[PDB]
């Protein structure tokens, strides 16, 4: 029966990391400046492509 | 409008319950009816002056101590002689004096008073809800 | 064939079957329980301390 | 540091979620003492933790001890993963402290 | 051991209908003889607790003294004409642990066996340890 | 058992575990799981009349 | 009757509607609130409108155009339907959403860039992939022509070329696996792994290492043919990090802060092992696919299964006769014998430090002993009817050869809980002269008897393990796992018990709180706030409980 | 009182009568030798008194309880200190189930696999117990208060209707119909059936009819009308038993008897049911069972009694026609057996009336304590009388009826699965089965296993004379016992007393049964 518990715990280890993922997800958002500064690297890439 | 702590444990009554109290009841019949079968037996009856004007304050029984010296002695010392049966009603107050009285004692109380004073059970013979 | 021996067996299988009936239903009940305690907060308990009971009076002297 | 004493705990465990095992317990508890150590190498006026640098020695001692006997041959290659000194308890310890 | 002379205690309570005890085969079977005995009304077997219902009489309980023998710490054997001498003039019930049971000590006196000296139960003041 | 010296309990050990968790005492759960795979409290009555 | 609407809970109006793909966009807009002032949505709408049929070749938006858009774009008011606005809960307005396969995945905000926007339904058109795109060369004046019709730099020309020219990414190719492998998809996996696999996307291996590993092992399990052992051999070894927990048969044949890092050095992807389900129940499956061989007739198993009881020494000389060559290599050949996840690189380790057993004496392989070559038919057979599907045939077979080891030939063919159950605080002499003559008869596995399996926490059991490879890859919550577990628990007969354990001691190292003396304040040892251990509960200490004002969750 | 609540409102709930509930069955925990609480049946230890209470898990009674309720009994008869006992069932539906089933089906089997049927050894020790059981509640020397608090199918109810003070109180269920599954009463129930008024105890055997609470009363089984809660009070005040003297304790014990209903199910029945039982033969029986039913009477009385008489027609035909002529054969002999006592010793029914009404209640004048002695002597007899006859029934039946092995099975087969409710097939002279059974000794029936000759040189139920006071090992404890014989100067024969406690032992009966059991199986080889 241990390891039928083992599945059970696994189960509840990934659930409380589904909620983490879901806090960053809402910070990544909130930051603009990262966001706007990351596009800008990107633009700068294409540029130096060209 | 109250302040203090609030009980969470309520204590049953096993002594004054339907069937205990049907049971003081039958047992208390047989020995009344066996006292009353004989004649020239008295009983006294003692309570409370809040709880009965009328009823005579002083009676053969009672012994009035006055002393301090006599404060230990009981009251209802010479009842023996007249009563054959002391119906008690203020066994709470009455307990340092029916202690080993040399009579049969019926008591009425409370169970509030029962659990509150244990001690009464050892001078009470008869009870009666 | 043992009318008595057929009965016996015919009760345990019976047993059997009420046994894992019963089994499974608690195994349900107690895994919904610990899986709700865990997802579950942790409780902060917000009452009183217990500097009272920091200090305990036991009997004294020889003898304790 | 809870990195590392995870990835001692894979290394050494039964299985995906064994931390109570005394050999995963003897790995967590001789990280939390390199950790300690390192701790009280920097803050040198904290007391309280050499006390508890103490408690954790002798929690570990015992556990050994509870290991040696219980499985020998994992007691000796766990503490041979570990770099630590395989203390054998086939015999009550001395009163003499150069013993 | 221990746990026999933890229940002494659980043993010894007064004003009480039921006490509780630690549970172990040891007291198990102390328990089957004093109810063998006729010294407690019976007893329970909880997991790791043993709820004892107490015998009372006239108000007393039946149980009045608990002298325990042989501690955890100290073991105490006897021959049997040393267990006789010891036992000499006494209603008590003393209990013997032998490699025939948990006995008495006239059981034990019977069967001329060496025996363990556990506690003694309404013996008064007789004890030599 | 008295002397638990280092031999007396080297010698004594029935096994590696003492697996206390294994053992079987009985209880009232097992009694009442028991009756499960096979209680109505009741109050007292007043005898008026 | 539109599915978000369904989600929602509701019948709210979705105008952009009036084999569903699988990505829907939703343009979150509140027209209604400005109807006479166009205001930016009515701009943000005519933008997408002269841009979208032109991003989007096709040899709010036309019938024709709504069909040919590779995504499901439907627009929503959340000023005018309070139960979609609740579900989406976009913090402002217009925004653009993208669900993919009714799964969030996606939100582009009010005030994005223009390279944001062609961004956005770039990764929508490739995550949903008569249609085209524009060329990355022309995006620039198809977006300059689609805001002229609504009313370009040197920069801006060159990030929309790039932006429009980038191929799929590492979030949009990990889900769309994630959820082919949840659907169990073969040819969509295979093409995925296959592209994730590409050597131009070797550069996201810290990040597609662990995924395309698992995708290889899944779709070696779900080939149609019984999984090749020697292949998954590779597979376990590079997940695991290590080979010493697989079968032997299959095993392939200096500076201070150097030599003390190297402790914490694992090679094995355990993150994913001890987080995802899916790859734990993969990992699982495995196990149990390993645990039976290729070459085994169907029907001779069955003939052999029918015939052996376990026990029969009359018959048994004629079984073993009549095995096949190829039937007997099966029966011989090594298996597990723990979880894989379980013991891994210790399995090397020698165990050392009883009684009559149902095992033939002198028994050191398979066909040495009747009940062995019974079991090992029977886990055979399980595992077959396990990789099929009939996980409930698979289940009961597992149990019956775990049984036949534990307990005894004949009280497994009783199929029913044990009569009595000897060794309990009352024993009945009706049972104790019942007992029969198979009493002191016990064991398992063959080498090691349950007397060992009780003493060492590392022994195996390959039949033990069957059963735990079977439940950890269906797992817990499944009805059929449930099932077999409380029928193991009944017919092993320890149903009903009840543990019985004395608490632990309340003694506790370090001692009691102490106040450093004179004018300092300082303490010693803990705070003011520690609870001795001799102290009522919780519960006891604070009987009201949470006030109506406080706080339900105390995180901060 | 517009929406607010009363007291004298109906319905007003009591709070603190509902919070202080228990549940009854937790009153018997403190009962058992180990704790545990899985023997058979449980004696508590108090002052003055005895309690023993059955805890069979299924509410049957076998070997082992017999045994255990034997010595239990034996003890407390002796015991002088204990001036009463009491009698209960720790079960929650039962009081007694009777004897097992199960057990009866395997001995049936055991006789019948024998071309020549030979009694069994464990068989005839099963009966002779439980006759032995029986007499000894029935003849028992002190107040004995039974209480039947608890249904009681099958037989089980005549250790409760045997007792001095037999009780029944509300949900005191009585279904005594031993016939549905091819048996007769037993352990004295066909005695407690016969000292019922007319042919009541006849109908209830042979229709099964369940009479519950205050009908046990009216009936007569059940003498008395008292509340559980009066058990737990006995046991506490038990101490004045040894203060007052014999007579004054067995007074004081009737201050728990009650007043019970009046309602009587059978009130207007007992004629009918009288006239239409009161023949000699069941045959006799169903002739006027159904003409009552096609007495074409449209009166009311008329269809009331056509109802019931066709009811009980359908009850009767579905039962076992051999048992139904069996147990009848055994209560109307038992019932004349009264009516011949009664005509010789010249008592008319006024003055067996008073006799009886001494039986429920301590008699204060010599005439009653004469007329008690009389209904004793009269009780006596009889259920000796019924005793033999049910044993010699019961031996016959055991060997020859194949209805009783089939009505057993079908029992079983119905108590386990609820759709296995089917009714068994079924295929006389009284004497055939009332004459005296043919034993060993230096007569027309079948035979008896040699073995049983040690136990039982006779297989007749006979009373065996027991002693009334406690045996000592010390030579003046020994005198002064009443049985101390100065020419030998022990107080009982230890040659006999060794046959009594090997008879009286689990051990060697469990030996003995399982050693059948494997004979049994190998009958099967052959």
């Amino acid at each position: 029966e241990k390891k039928v518990t083992q599945s059970l715990q696994t189960a509840r280890v990934s659930r409380r990391k589904v909620a983490h993922v879901l806090w960053l997800k809402k910070l990544q958002d909130s930051s603009d400046f990262l966001q706007e500064q990351e596009e800008a690297a990107r633009g700068v890439a294409a540029l130096a492509r060209a | 409008m109250n302040f203090n702590r609030i009980p969470t444990r309520l204590s049953t009554h096993y002594v004054c319950d339907p069937y205990t109290t049907l049971m003081h009841y039958r047992r208390t019949f047989k020995f009344l009816q066996a006292l009353k079968a004989k004649p020239n037996c008295r009983a006294l009856c003692l309570g409370n002056k809040n709880q009965v004007i009328s009823w005579p304050k002083h009676f053969d029984g009672l012994t009035v101590v006055t002393s301090a010296v006599a404060a230990q002695s009981s009251i209802l010392s010479s009842a023996s002689v007249y009563y054959s049966l002391i119906i008690c009603l203020d066994p709470v107050l009455f307990a340092k004096h029916l202690y080993r009285i040399n009579v049969p004692v019926l008591g009425v109380c409370t169970p509030r008073e029962i659990h509150e004073h244990p001690e009464i059970l050892k001078v009470i013979d008869y009870l009666l809800p | 064939e043992s009318f008595f021996l057929s009965l016996c067996e015919l009760e345990q299988k019976k047993r059997t079957e009420r046994a894992i009936q019963h089994s499974q239903d608690l195994w349900k009940k107690r895994t919904a329980a610990k899986d709700a305690h865990s997802e579950k907060t942790p409780e902060l308990y917000d009452g009183p301390f217990w500097l009272k009971f920091w200090r305990r009076k036991k009997r004294p002297g020889a003898r304790g | 540091h809870s990195w590392r004493k995870l990835q001692l705990c894979r290394l050494l465990q039964r299985r995906p979620f064994d931390t109570g095992s005394p050999a995963v317990q003897l790995a967590c508890l001789t990280e939390k003492i390199l950790n300690v150590r390192a701790h009280l190498l920097r803050h040198f006026r904290d007391q309280q933790k050499k006390k508890v640098l103490s408690i954790w020695l002798s929690r570990r001692h015992r556990v050994m001890k509870y290991l040696y006997r219980v499985d020998f041959n994992l007691y000796k290659y766990v503490c041979q993963q570990l770099r630590i000194k395989c203390v054998r308890f086939a015999i009550p310890d001395s009163r003499d402290r150069q013993r | 051991m221990q746990r026999a002379c933890e229940m002494v205690v659980s043993l010894l309570r007064v004003d009480a209908l039921s006490q509780r005890c630690p549970f172990h085969v040891l007291n198990v079977q102390i328990l089957d003889l004093l109810q063998r005995e006729g010294l407690i009304r019976g007893f329970k077997v909880d997991g790791t607790k043993i709820d004892i219902l107490l015998k009372h009489y006239k108000g007393a309980p039946v149980i009045r003294n608990i002298r325990v023998v042989s501690k955890p710490s100290r073991d105490i054997w006897l021959t049997p004409h040393e267990l006789k001498f010891r036992t000499r003039f006494n209603t008590g019930l003393w209990i013997m642990q032998t490699s025939c049971g948990v006995i008495s000590h006239r059981d034990c006196l019977r069967m001329g066996i060496g025996g363990k000296m556990l506690m003694a139960i309404n013996n008064g003041y007789q004890h030599f340890c | 058992r008295l002397h638990n010296s280092h031999q007396a309990r080297v010698l004594r050990r029935r096994h590696v575990y003492r697996d206390k968790h294994l053992d079987h005492v009985p209880t009232e759960r097992a009694r009442q799981l028991a009756e499960q795979r096979s209680r109505v409290k009741l109050e007292k009555e007043k005898f008026l009349r | 009757s539109h599915w978000l609407a369904r989600r929602a809970r509701g019948s709210r109006l979705a105008t952009g509607r009036s084999e569903s793909k699988p990505v829907t966009v939703v343009y979150a807009h509140a027209s209604s609130m400005e109807t006479t002032r166009p205001a930016s949505s009515a701009s943000l709408s005519r933008f997408l409108s002269n841009l979208l049929p032109r991003l989007f070749l096709f040899p709010f938006l036309s019938p024709s155009q709504r069909q040919s858009l590779p995504f499901n774009f439907v627009t929503v008011d959340v000023a005018a339907e309070p139960r979609l606005g609740a579900f989406l809960a976009l913090p402002s307005v217009p925004a653009l959403v993208c669900f993919y396969r009714k799964k969030l995945y996606s939100v582009l905000a009010p005030g994005a860039s223009d390279v944001a926007l062609l961004r956005f339904l770039k990764e929508a058109a490739d995550l949903s992939e008569v249609c085209s795109r524009v060329s990355p060369e022309n995006v620039a004046e198809a977006v300059h022509g689609a805001r002229v019709a609504a009313a370009l730099t040197e920069t801006e020309a060159v990030a929309l070329e790039g932006a429009w020219a980038e191929r799929k990414d590492v979030q949009c190719l990990l889900t769309q696996l994630g959820v082919a492998m949840t659907r169990e998809q073969a040819e969509e996996v295979q093409t995925l792994k296959n592209e994730l696999v590409a050597e131009d996307r070797s550069e996201d291996a810290v990040l597609t290492g662990g995924r395309r590993l698992f995708a290889e092992l899944q779709l070696q399990l779900t080939g149609d043919s019984p999984p090749d052992r020697e292949a998954l051999s590779t597979l376990l070894s590079d997940i695991l990090g290590s080979a010493l927990s697989l079968p032997e048969s299959l095993q392939p044949p200096t500076g201070y802060a150097e030599q003390w890092a190297s402790l914490y050095q694992i090679e094995g992807y355990w993150n994913e092992l001890e987080t995802s389900p899916v790859c734990a129940r993969l990992l699982a499956k495995a196990t149990v696919a390993l645990f039976d061989h290729e070459q085994v007739n169907l029907q001779e198993l069955d003939l052999c299964i029918d015939r052996a009881s376990g026990e029969d020494d009359e018959e048994w000389p004629s079984i073993r006769a009549s095995l096949s060559e190829s039937l007997k290599t099966a029966l011989n050949a090594d298996e597990p014998v723990r979880p894989l996840d379980e013991a891994v690189h210790y399995a090397h380790l020698t165990m050392k430090n009883l009684r009559p057993s149902f095992f033939f004496l002198g028994s050191t392989a398979v066909l040495d002993c009747p009940l062995r070559t019974a079991s090992r038919l029977r886990r055979l057979k399980a595992a077959r009817l396990f990789h099929g599907g009939a996980y409930e045939e698979a289940l009961k077979f597992a149990v019956f050869a775990y049984r036949l080891e534990c307990q005894g030939p004949v009280e497994t063919r009783r199929a029913a809980a044990p009569e009595h159950v000897l060794g309990k605080w009352r024993d009945e002499e009706a049972a104790l002269l019942a007992v029969d003559s198979s009493h002191d008869k016990v064991g398992g596995n063959g080498t090691e008897d349950l007397f060992d399996q009780m003493a060492c926490a590392r022994a195996g059991w390959p039949a033990r393990t069957l059963l735990m490879a079977m439940y950890m890859a269906l797992g817990a919550k499944h009805p059929a796992v449930q099932r077999s577990r409380a029928e193991l628990e009944v017919l092993l007969g320890t149903d009903g018990f009840v543990p019985v354990v004395f608490p632990h001691t309340r003694a506790r190292a370090g001692g009691k709180p102490i106040m450093m003396r004179g004018k300092s304040g300082k303490w010693h040892w803990l705070g003011p706030y520690w609870k001795p251990p001799w102290a009522p509960s919780n519960k006891a200490r604070w009987p009201t409980g949470p006030e109506e004002w406080a706080w339900s969750d105390p995180t901060r | 009182v517009r929406t607010g609540f009363f007291r004298t409102d109906p319905g007003f709930i009591d709070p603190e009568d509902v919070l202080f509930a228990e549940d009854p069955v937790r009153t018997w925990s403190h009962a058992d030798g180990g704790g545990d609480l899985a023997e058979e049946v449980l004696e508590r230890s108090n002052v003055g008194m005895g309690t023993c209470i059955l805890n069979n898990a299924s509410g049957v009674l076998n070997m082992k309880g017999l045994c255990g309720l034997f010595r239990k009994l034996r003890d407390l008869e002796v015991n002088p200190l204990k001036r009463f006992v009491v009698l209960t069932s720790r079960h929650r539906h039962f009081f007694s189930t009777g004897f097992d089933l199960k057990e009866l089906l395997f001995l049936a089997e055991l006789t019948q696999k024998s071309t020549e049927k030979t009694i069994p050894l464990v068989a005839l020790w099963q009966l002779r117990n439980l006759c032995d059981v029986a007499y000894l509640v029935h003849n028992y020397t002190k107040p004995l208060i039974v209480l039947m608090n608890g249904a009681t199918a099958g037989s089980g109810a005549s250790l409760c209707c045997l007792a001095n003070r037999s009780a029944a109180y509300h949900s005191s269920s009585f279904t005594c119909d031993p016939t549905a599954y091819g048996w007769i009463p037993d352990s004295g129930m066909s005695f407690v059936l016969a000292n019922l008024r007319g042919s009541l105890g006849v109908f209830l055997a042979l229709t099964g009819h369940t009479l519950s609470g205050p009908d046990l009363i009216w009936s007569g089984l059940c003498k008395h009308w008292i509340s559980p809660e009066a058990l737990p009070f006995l046991e506490l005040t038990a101490e004045k038993q040894l203060e007052v003297s014999e007579r004054e304790a067995a007074v004081l014990l009737e201050e728990h008897f009650l007043d019970a209903p009046d309602a009587y199910s059978l009130d207007d029945w007992e004629e009918v049911i009288h006239e239409h039982f009161d023949a000699p033969t069941v045959a006799e029986v169903r002739a006027r069972l159904k003409a009552t039913a096609s007495r074409q009477s449209t009166s009311v009385e008329g269809q009331l009694h056509a109802a019931w008489a066709r009811a009980v027609l359908d009850r009767l035909a579905r039962r076992s026609p051999l048992a139904a002529d069996v147990t009848f054969a055994l209560i109307r002999t038992v019932q004349q057996l009264k009516k011949q006592i009664i005509q010789d010793a010249g008592i008319f029914r006024s003055e067996w009336h008073k006799i009886r009404r001494t039986g429920l209640s301590v008699p204060f004048t010599l005439q009653g304590d004469c007329r008690k002695q009389i209904l004793e002597a009269v009780e006596d007899r009889l259920v000796q009388e019924a005793l033999q006859l049910e044993l010699r029934a019961a031996l016959r039946l055991l060997a020859w009826s194949t209805d009783t092995i089939d009505g057993l099975r079908s029992e079983c087969a119905g108590r386990l699965n609820p759709e296995y409710a089917y009714r068994p097939q079924w295929k006389f002279h009284k004497e055939s089965y009332l004459t005296p059974l043919q034993d060993f000794f230096p007569r027309a029936g079948p035979h008896i296993s040699p073995s049983c000759a040690y136990f039982f040189p006779t297989p007749e139920f006979t009373v065996t004379p027991r002693t009334f006071f406690p045996l000592s090992a010390h030579p003046l404890i020994r005198r002064i016992h009443p049985d101390f014989d100065e020419e030998t100067g022990n107080d009982h024969n230890p040659y006999a007393m060794h046959k009594l406690q090997m008879q009286w032992n689990h051990s060697l009966f469990i030996q003995e049964r399982m050693q059948a059991l494997r004979h049994f199986r190998n009958v099967a080889n052959v």
